[PDB]
This record gives structure tokens, sequence and C-alpha cells, in this order.
């Protein structure tokens, strides 16, 4: 049926799909941010570890 | 938005026109099956472009090489005839070797 | 189907007083469950969780284990998932409950994964994965191995099966987001399982989840170096060419960027670049760049991949590569064999070592019986002749003309085409 | 295409002028072109074909 109910259901499916796309983009960017944070933290902690090890 | 795609499609059509024109120039005929396959929605355009680029570049290189080699063959056959007739002329009495 | 199952479970509320009447559940657990169900507001739920952090998890575990009915298990799993989604930090309550119990929260649900309800099993797996990701407990040991094996079994199960696989893939991505779980999965046979899942040609969602998992695993340089045995790049490029989903394309491009940037050694980077070039990812990347997208991430990834591929192509086109390939008999249509700039600007070098390169080429053209090797040698000879006319006399003296003419009528059409091209190039000019 | 989401069609009451479509046949194509030469008939008016 091509009634208003069917049109609303199709529009709702489209809304759900766009929400899924946004959610997946957010998940990907969040993982990228977490890895970037981890690598930057490791770099800085290694740089300070150099000085600490040298002194001790 | 899709003007890039349409431009590339037009270029492909030009390639096909050129190959078809060479086909007509040659005696070879053009088949007719009747099938009407649909354009491949996925990026089969890359494969089609590679195929047509080969079928055009190979034909152009073939034509250029054929022209150049025909010219060379004709020049060399003229040289051969000249040599043969000069040998014929130098045949009154060739007592000296050189 | 996961969302529909969750909605149905939430809508279908089953009274927890039956367990209390039957003595299959603790009275305190039933009271806590009833209070939590009555308190749906955020403030009330947070206060109840703070008051009975251990009580909530204890009651949930007791009810789920004792009650064989799937309705109560589904309701409890849906409530836990809703709490986690509303506040992912709520996992601290479960962690504190496990600490009070003096046992890892994994065992309390590890047998639960074998429960009859696939929806219940998936919900429990998602809860465990979220708890591991958000907490300070790096799951390991026999329990972690069994959980990974259960995830692998779910993956091998592959649509309701497709939706279950997607849920398992989400849990796998959540787990792999951590550094230690990455090495755990790498040590396990998960890479081969994911490659097989991709080869199975699953649905769009499954493909996206697998690509995301590969991209996450590629973050750690050790995993990237180790995974080279599976040779993912070919299947990944095939999937990228076949499919058109923007999410899939972005995930694949990001995976390529991670592989080309996080490689431990320049040797591994060159190997990956050569694999991509042989798979012909350069043309696909160029087409994608010609195409226009919205997110700057896709454009940046495409630009970086193109730059790396071009640099690797130039490195391969370095004349030393051609010399080494000729020495080792590596005539396999490498990028140098067709690099226009390489032949144009290095044809003179072919005369080096008293025409040693030309002698090697002639010997290969004479002795080699491999059609690919013969075709490569013929194409190289033709390129040398075309790029340096002065070498025509050298080739004629070496006799390469006779060998090329003989190979022109060779059995293999692949060799014959290259031989014809080389002969035409040689005979182009007197 | 393999896309999970289905494409959706929708009607909508309009003001723009609809075109003239005559469901031409092989036998009626000549006569329909003949009568169309002097101007395509308006939307849903007596067709002289
Ligand atoms: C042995 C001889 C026996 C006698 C045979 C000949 C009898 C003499 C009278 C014949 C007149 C032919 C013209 C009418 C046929 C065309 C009408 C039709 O159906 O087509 C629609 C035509 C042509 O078809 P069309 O290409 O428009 O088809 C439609 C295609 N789409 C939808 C894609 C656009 O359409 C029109 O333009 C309509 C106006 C037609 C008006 C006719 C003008 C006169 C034409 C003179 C023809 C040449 C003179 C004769 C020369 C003979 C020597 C070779
Ligand atoms: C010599 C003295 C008499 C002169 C006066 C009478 C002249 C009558 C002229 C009409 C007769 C010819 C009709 C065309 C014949 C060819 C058929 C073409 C294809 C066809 O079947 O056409 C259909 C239309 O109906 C038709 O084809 C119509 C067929 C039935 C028409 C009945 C009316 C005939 C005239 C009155 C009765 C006879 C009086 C004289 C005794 C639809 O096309 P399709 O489905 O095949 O298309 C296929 C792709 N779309």
């Amino acid at each position: 049926a091509l009634s208003d109910a069917d049109v609303q259901k199709q529009i709702k499916h489209m809304m759900a799909f766009i929400e899924q796309e946004a959610n997946e983009k957010a998940e990907e960017i969040d993982a990228k941010a977490e890895e970037e944070f981890n690598i930057e933290k490791g770099r800085l902690v290694q740089t300070q570890r150099l000085k600490i090890m040298e002194y001790y | 938005k899709f003007v890039n795609e349409v431009r590339r499609c037009e270029e492909m059509d030009r390639k096909l026109r050129f190959v078809e024109k060479e086909i007509r120039k040659a005696n070879i005929p053009i088949m007719d099956t009747g099938e009407n396959p649909e354009v491949p929605f996925p990026r089969d355009m890359i494969d089609l472009e590679a195929n047509f680029e080969k079928i055009e570049n190979e034909l152009k290189e073939i034509n250029t090489n054929q022209e150049a080699l025909k010219r060379n063959f004709l020049e060399l056959t003229e040289l051969k005839f000249i040599l043969r007739k000069t040998q014929q002329f130098f045949d009154e009495m060739a007592d000296p070797d050189l | 189907i996961i969302a529909a199952k969750a909605a149905e479970v939430r809508a279908n509320k089953v009274n927890w007083q039956s367990y209390l009447q039957g003595q299959m559940i603790s009275a305190e657990d039933c009271e806590f469950i009833q209070r939590f169900e009555m308190k749906r507001c955020s403030e009330e739920k947070q206060e109840m969780l703070q008051t009975e952090g251990s009580q909530c998890a204890k009651t949930f575990i007791n009810l789920m284990t004792h009650i064989s009915k799937e309705q109560t298990v589904q309701y409890i799993l849906t409530m836990v998932d809703d709490m986690l989604q509303e506040n992912h930090q709520r996992v601290s309550i479960f962690f504190d409950y496990a600490k009070r119990s003096k046992s890892t929260a994994w065992p309390y649900f590890l047998p639960m994964l074998n429960r009859q309800d696939p929806f219940t099993v998936h919900m429990a797996a998602r809860i465990i994965a979220k708890l591991a990701a958000w907490g300070k407990e790096l799951m390991e040991g026999s329990d972690l191995n069994y959980y990974f094996n259960w995830i692998k079994t779910q993956l091998s199960s592959q649509s309701d099966s497709s939706q279950y696989v997607q849920c398992v893939a989400g849990c796998l991505q959540l787990m792999l987001r951590v550094n230690e779980y990455r090495f755990a999965w790498v040590e396990a046979d998960g890479v081969n399982c994911i490659m097989g899942v991709l080869s199975n040609k699953c649905g769009f969602q499954l493909q996206y989840q697998m690509i995301f998992s590969i991209w996450l695993l590629a973050f750690s340089p050790q995993m990237c170096e180790h995974l080279r045995r599976y040779n993912i790049i070919p299947v990944l490029s095939d999937i990228l060419q076949e499919s058109v989903k923007e999410k899939v394309t972005r995930i694949i491009l990001a995976a390529f960027r991670n592989f080309l940037e996080k490689s431990t050694e320049r040797e591994t980077r060159q190997e990956y670049a050569l694999a991509m070039i042989q798979c012909k990812v350069l043309k696909q990347l160029e087409n994608l760049e010609q195409q226009k997208y919205d997110d700057e991430d896709i454009s940046e990834d495409i630009k970086f991949l193109l730059e790396k591929l071009g640099e690797s192509v130039q490195d391969l086109s370095s004349f030393d590569e051609y010399s080494s390939e000729l020495k080792s008999g590596r005539l396999e249509w490498s990028p140098v064999h067709k690099s226009e700039k390489f032949w144009r600007e290095n044809a003179v070098r072919l005369n080096e070592k008293n025409y040693e390169l030309l002698k090697i080429l002639t010997k290969l053209l004479e002795v080699s019986d491999d059609p690919q090797v013969l075709a490569v040698a013929a194409h190289d000879v033709g390129e040398y002749v075309r790029h340096y006319p002065r070498g025509k006399r050298v080739f004629e003296q070496l006799g390469g003309k006779q060998l090329v003419m003989n190979h022109m009528h060779h059995e293999d059409q692949q060799v014959r085409y290259n031989a014809l091209l080389a002969v035409q190039k040689l005979m182009v000019h007197n | 295409s393999g896309s999970t989401v289905p494409s959706i069609l929708n009607r909508m009451q309009t003001n723009q002028t609809p075109p003239t479509y005559n469901k031409t046949n092989k036998f009626t194509h000549g006569f329909q072109n003949i009568v169309d030469a002097y101007g395509i008939g308006t939307y849903r008016e007596i067709n002289p074909a």
C-alpha cells in the first residue's frame, strides 16, 4: 500500500538509516580520537621518561 | 554535481566512435546480438575505461607504426632497385675488383 | 533486528514476583528489581544505583541464572543495556559489584552466552564488551579466550544470523578499541576469521563492521606488521571496487591510511605500497579523488594515500630496482617495467657494465621459457629501443633482433603481443 | 543495489499542467503523429486520432 501510513513508515526508515550513518561516523571518529590521544600521551610520557631516566 | 561523470561518459563515447570509424574504414563488419545489458551501477566504469583505453591506444599505435614502417619499406625497396640497376650498369667490363 | 528485539523486550514487562513466590530468586533481589523498574527517572535510577550498586548486579545475576524463562532474562538485559546507553559510566556499578563479589564479572555471564535466546546472548555479550571497554579490567585468561571463541563461533555462524553477527562485530570493535585486546585478537586466529567473513561476501552492515575492525586493528604497528601474512589488501581493494557505500569507502580508505602510516618499517611500508599498486588501487584512488565528497576526512585520506602511492611508485621506478630485478630474474610486470619516466631517463644506464644489462636481457629472451618472463624481456627491449635510438645498433650486434623476431611467432599470445610491439619499435627507423 | 532502506514514492496534489499522453499503438502511431503535427492536444481533451 502507498497510503500515508506507508509513506510515514518509509520516511521513518530513512530517518533511522541517516541516524545510523551519523552514529557510525561518530563511532569511527571517536576511535580515531582515542588512538590519537593514546599516541600523543605515549609520546609525551616517553619524552619525560627520558629526563627521569637520565637523572636517576 | 555529476558533470564529471557525464564528461567521462562523453569521452568514452568518443573513444567508441573512433574505434567504430576505424571498423568502418576496414572491411570488418559490426555484429548485432540484440541484448541490452544495463550499465553497471558499481564502479565498473574503471574497467570499461581501461578496456576502451587499450582498444584505442593499441589501434593508434598500430596505425602510426604501420604508416612509419610502410614508409620505410617503400624507401628500402626503392634503394634495392637502385642498387640492382647500378650493378647492372656497372657490368660493361668490370676487370678491376675495386 | 537487534533494535526491534530490544523494543519488544522493553515493551513486554514480566512481573518478577513469580520468582519470589517460587523461591527461585532472593527476596532482596526481587525488591531491588521492582524498585529499579518503578524508578525510571534518571535521578531516581542514579540514587538507587548508588544505594545498591552491588545489590543491583547481584539481583540481576541471580534472577538471570535461576529463571529459565527467557522473558525475565530479556527484560534484565534490556534494562542493563538501556542504563549503559544512557550513561556508559554506569559500568562502574557492575565493576564495584564484581569487586565486592571478589570475582570477575565475566564468569557470571560466560555460561549465559550459551542461553537459548539468541537475543539474550547478544545482549549479554554487548554488556560484557561495554563493561570491558569502559572499565579498568582488561579481560584475559581462560574466560577471555572462551569469550573470543564464542565471538568466533557467532561469526562462523554467518538475516537474523546477519544481525547477530553485526552485534558480535560491534562488541568486537568495542573490545579491539583497547590496546591489549588488539594484541589478544591478533594472537588469536581472529584475523583469519575476519578475512573469511569478508570472503563470504556478507551484507553491507557486516562488511562495514569488518572493515571497521580491520581499521582498528591496523592502528597498532605490531598488528599491522603481523597481519601482512593474511594479505588483506587484495580483498579490501576488491570490496572497495565492487561496493559503493560511502561508509565502506571511507572505512577502507582510513584502513589504507593506517596501514601506510603506522607501519613499523619502511620495508613493510614499501611492501604494502607495492601490494596496493599491483592490486591497482592507484586508479581507484584517482577516480575517488576526481569524485567529490563532503567530509574532509575522506578527502584527506584520499590525498594521503595518493601521495604515499606515488612516492612508492617512484621508489620502485628507481633504476636500481630495475637492475636488481634484472639480476634476480624478476620480470613480472613491475611498475618500473612500464614507468615512462624511468625508461625515458634511464635507458642509457642499460648499457652499464659493458652492456651487461643488454646481455642479460638477450640471454633471458633466448633461454627463458616462462611466457611472463619472455613478454617482460621483450617489452623491456622495446622500451630501451624506443627511449634510446642509439641502442638499435647495439641490439642488432647482440642479435636481439633475431630473437625478438623468432619470439614474435611464439606459442603464448601474451608473449607474442609484446614481441610484436618490440619488433615494431626496433624497426621503426633505419 | 543491496541497500536495506527502501526507496519511497509519494503522490501530491498539484497545479502544474500535466502532459498529453495517448498510449500510441503501432497502427495508430501514424494517425497520432498526423494529428499531433498541428499541436499536441491539451491534458485530457477529446483526442481527434
Ligand atoms: C508506387 C507508388 C504508390 C504511391 C505511394 C505514395 C502515395 C503518395 C502519398 C504519400 C505521402 C507520404 C507522407 C505521409 C506519411 C508520413 C506521416 C507519418 O505517419 O509520419 C509522421 C511524421 C514522420 O514521423 P516521425 O519521425 O515524426 O515519427 C515520430 C517520431 N517521434 C515520436 C520520435 C518524434 O511526423 C510528422 O512530422 C507529422 C507530419 C507529417 C506530414 C507529412 C508531410 C508530407 C511528407 C511528404 C513525403 C515525401 C513525398 C513522397 C515522395 C515519394 C518518393 C520517394
Ligand atoms: C475496399 C472496400 C472497403 C474499404 C473500406 C474499409 C477499409 C477498412 C480499413 C481497415 C482495415 C485495415 C486495418 C489494419 C490492418 C493491419 C493491422 C495492424 C496491426 C493491428 O492489429 O492493429 C491493431 C489495431 O486494430 C486493427 O488493426 C483494426 C482491425 C479491425 C478493424 C475493423 C474495421 C474495418 C473497416 C470496417 C469493416 C469493413 C468494411 C468493408 C467491407 C492494434 O495494433 P497491434 O496490437 O497489432 O500493434 C502491435 C504493436 N503495438
